[PDB]
């Protein structure tokens, strides 16, 4: 055969790109100047991840990034 | 105990990193807090960030963990290793931590006797 350059498609696909966010730590605790903590994030009731992994709060719900566990 | 507290540092997160002990920086040190599995926290008071200080001495404060200091950021990189190490013996690029949080130890002596005993002292 012989090469023929057909390099036409629906534009180009776009590579998702992450979003650079500062400092998340921040907004899971809520210090006061008392000293006492309010954990602004509900938790997973698992083992691989328990006791310190925070899920996702959405519009409609409650989701784990290690777990894939999903309330609604 | 013949060098001071200054001094062990050097020396207790030099033989850490060998047996994988750390939580180094802050997310990793808030899971270990989070996690009751925390012995050892090292803060760098240059952190110009308001509620960096707050929030870690708030979870330093509920938990029962020893909190200190080292007044420095950058040379924080050579404690704990965030250096590239020329030849010569010249670490040239340091990334410095802001909250270090121990794990667990090594094996030595020198650094068992110097800062392990300035706990009870504050009691
Ligand atoms: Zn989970």
């Amino acid at each position: 055969k012989k090469r023929k350059k057909k390099s036409c498609t629906t534009p180009k696909k776009n590579k998702h790109k992450r979003k650079k966010v500062k400092l998340a730590v921040l907004k899971y605790y809520k210090v006061d100047e008392n000293g006492k903590i309010s954990r602004l994030r509900r938790e997973c009731p698992s083992d691989e991840c328990g006791a310190g992994v925070f899920m996702a709060s959405h519009f409609d719900r409650h989701y784990c990034g290690k777990c894939c566990l999903t309330y609604c | 105990g013949v060098m001071d507290v200054n001094t062990a540092l050097q020396e207790v997160l030099k033989t850490a990193l060998i047996h994988d002990g750390l939580a180094r920086g802050i997310r990793e040190a808030a899971k270990a807090l989070d996690k009751r599995q925390a012995h050892l926290c090292v803060l760098a008071s240059n952190c110009d960030e308001p509620m960096y200080v707050k929030l870690v001495e708030a979870l330093c404060a509920e938990h029962q963990i020893n909190l200190i200091k080292v007044d420095d950021n950058k040379k924080l990189g050579e404690w704990v290793g965030l250096c590239k190490i020329d030849r010569e013996g010249k670490p040239r690029k340091v990334v410095g931590c802001s909250c270090v949080v121990v794990k667990d130890y090594g094996k030595e002596s020198q650094a068992k006797d110097v800062i392990e005993e300035y706990f009870k002292c504050k009691k």
